[PDB]
């Protein structure tokens, strides 16, 4: 499922050692299925495959 | 016969007196520093807000 309408934002980031940023993103896909997510620079890290 | 100015009736800043024991209440001057320590249980993340 390809996606459109990429609207990401960050309500509260805190540069801690735990998951100190919960980024909220609204989108619009094409259909139903799995979707992988990935960070392309090494400044940040994600906990969800 | 000449007690005159009672401190109940002549108190500056509108304080009142009360006896046994002596105590002056409501001396409206100055300002109170007050601190509070509180854990994260009563708060909640913006992901619930």
């Amino acid at each position: 499922p390809s996606v459109t309408d990429m609207s990401c934002e960050v309500p509260a980031c805190t540069h801690s050692s735990d998951f100190g940023g919960v980024a909220i993103i609204k989108y619009t896909a094409s259909k139903k299925g799995k979707c992988a997510v990935h960070s392309m620079t090494n400044a940040v890290t994600i906990r969800e495959a | 016969k000449e007690r005159g100015a009672s401190l109940q009736h002549t108190a500056p800043f509108g304080c009142q007196i009360a006896t046994n024991p002596v105590r002056a209440v409501n001396c409206a001057v100055g300002n109170i520093p007050i601190s509070i320590d509180i854990p994260d249980a009563a708060f909640t993340r913006v992901v619930d807000a």
